[PDB]
């Protein structure tokens, strides 16, 4: 998962 | 403020391609110079430009049975078809005429992009 | 001896949501208290295993309309449902209890380990 | 495109  | 999952995209593709080997949810055949390739109406419209206009078309939309025209190659539509459910391109010397004649018709852009640089290495 | 285009799972879900957005080729509507969600079976299938369960058994598969169990939240759904079909998780204080519960009900094994993150992080 |  990512901080888009 | 969304989180992303990186390689959602990548495994829904996976899980479709999955469907497709088992022939699950299918909704319509492409003929294909009396070829046959079953497929999903929604992937297909997705990758492709073609297909995408043929199934938003309130008559189209409803037939089980696509007839492509009888210049396209199924072993260039079967590399594409392949394409679509994975992101992996076979491309070869001995189909690339085939490959890149069969993407422009069914307007896939960034396969015709390839083709053509990878014709223009080789002159 | 395959290339691959890097970008081509991503544009495929971008162009899923396209259709979902104008309700194209949408087979099942997910009842959810009163709440109606219409969607693609081949796209719920890929994200969760409740749903590909679903939608390969022999009577389940030909069913329009899909009634989810009463303790499901709607909201919790329709955030599940947005993460399906683009890979952000509108994942806040206020709903991550509810997103929680409904990804374990819907079998979507990635969302539950970082909802069961988020929340060890705040305990 | 990319070498997979
Ligand atoms: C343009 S809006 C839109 N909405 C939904 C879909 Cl399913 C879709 N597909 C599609 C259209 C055109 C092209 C492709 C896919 C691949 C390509 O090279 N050209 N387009
Ligand atoms: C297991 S083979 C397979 N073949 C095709 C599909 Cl459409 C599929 N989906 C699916 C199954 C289980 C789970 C998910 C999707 C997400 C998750 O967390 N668990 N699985
Ligand atoms: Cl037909
Ligand atoms: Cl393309
Ligand atoms: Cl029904
Ligand atoms: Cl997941």
């Amino acid at each position: 998962w990512v901080i888009p | 403020s969304c989180i992303q999952f990186t390689r959602h995209a990548s495994d829904v593709l996976l899980n479709l391609n999955r469907l497709r080997s088992r022939d699950i949810l299918t909704d319509v055949v492409i003929v294909v110079s009396r070829e046959q390739f079953r497929a999903h109406k929604t992937v297909l419209m997705a990758c492709s430009g073609l297909f995408y206009s043929i199934f938003t078309d309130q008559l189209k939309c409803n037939l089980s049975v696509i007839n492509l025209d009888p210049e396209i190659n199924p072993e260039g539509f079967c590399i594409l078809l392949d394409f679509m459910y994975t992101s992996r391109l076979n491309l070869r010397e001995g189909n690339i005429m085939a490959v890149m004649a069969t993407a422009m018709y069914l307007q896939m852009e960034h396969v015709v992009d390839t083709c053509r640089k990878f014709i223009k290495a080789s002159e």
